[PDB]
């Protein structure tokens, strides 16, 4: 019910890794499930910060985490490396900078500013 | 050190503050709710232990 | 598998309150879980629409 | 790169009228 007819958030309930689906197979006096799962692979280190200090305001990721390739900071989804530029669209603001431990200075690009000049 | 990840596959390190931040995000409480009062959360956990 | 290796939405499965994470502890002929959970407190009324 | 793509316009709510 919870894996053939649906997708399960229960960890390792239907196969190791993140559960995608399962396929039932008849067996004598039993049943066999083929648990299809998403297993991450080929990870690499990154430096991270919980939030980014723009001019007096702390920006947090809406979805994903902040990472850097050594010099430039990117926001990427947590379980697959897809870096993107920090913008006001994929981050949200809450409070000033000094309250958060591990805050890092970096510019957050407002997409409206380069779009609007007339 | 890695939270939920070593169950799914290879253990991926992450700072514990960010891990507990997402776990806050998992229960419908935004990350800034944790980061803005991390010290109180840590003190409460230590007192409970 | 569900509380230690992950975070469970199942109510009152991994302890009362909203589940954050759990810690296993060995014991004679058994296992002991320390369910860290988030419980709200200090309510106040509001008008809503 | 994606199979099944179909051409269509996507409207920009940031500038249908709002130019100054
Ligand atoms: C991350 O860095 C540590 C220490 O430098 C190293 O042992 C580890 O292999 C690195 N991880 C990856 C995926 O390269
Ligand atoms: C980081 O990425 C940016 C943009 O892709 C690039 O310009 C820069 O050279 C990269 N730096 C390193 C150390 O990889
Ligand atoms: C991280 O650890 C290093 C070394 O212990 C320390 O110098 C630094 O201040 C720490 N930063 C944070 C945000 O905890
Ligand atoms: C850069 O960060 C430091 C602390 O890491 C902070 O004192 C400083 O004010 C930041 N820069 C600006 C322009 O605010
Ligand atoms: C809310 O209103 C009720 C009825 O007026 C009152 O009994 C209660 O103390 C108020 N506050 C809370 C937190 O419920
Ligand atoms: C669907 O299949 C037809 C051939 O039967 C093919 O021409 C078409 O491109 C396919 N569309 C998608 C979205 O796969
Ligand atoms: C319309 O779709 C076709 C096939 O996907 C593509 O070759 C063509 O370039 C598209 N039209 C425009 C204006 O790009």
């Amino acid at each position: 019910s919870e894996c053939v007819l649906g997708q399960s958030k229960r960890v390792d309930f239907c196969g190791k890794g993140y559960h995608l689906m399962s396929f039932p197979q008849s067996a004598p006096h039993g049943v066999v499930f083929l648990h299809v799962t998403y297993v991450p692979a080929q990870e690499k280190n990154f430096t991270t910060a919980p939030a980014i200090c723009h001019d007096g305001k702390a920006h947090f990721p809406r979805e994903g985490v902040f990472v850097s390739n050594g010099t430039h900071w990117f926001v990427t989804q947590r379980n697959f490396y897809e870096p993107q530029i920090i913008t006001t669209d994929n981050t949200f603001v809450s409070g000033n900078c000094d309250v958060v431990i591990g805050i890092v200075n970096n510019t957050v690009y407002d997409p409206l500013q380069p779009e609007l000049d007339s | 050190t890695s939270g939920w990840t070593f169950g799914a596959g290879a253990a991926l390190q992450i700072p514990f503050a960010m891990q507990m931040a997402y776990r806050f995000n998992g229960i419908g409480v935004t990350q800034n709710v944790l980061y803005e009062n991390q010290k109180l959360i840590a003190n409460q956990f230590n007192s409970a232990i």
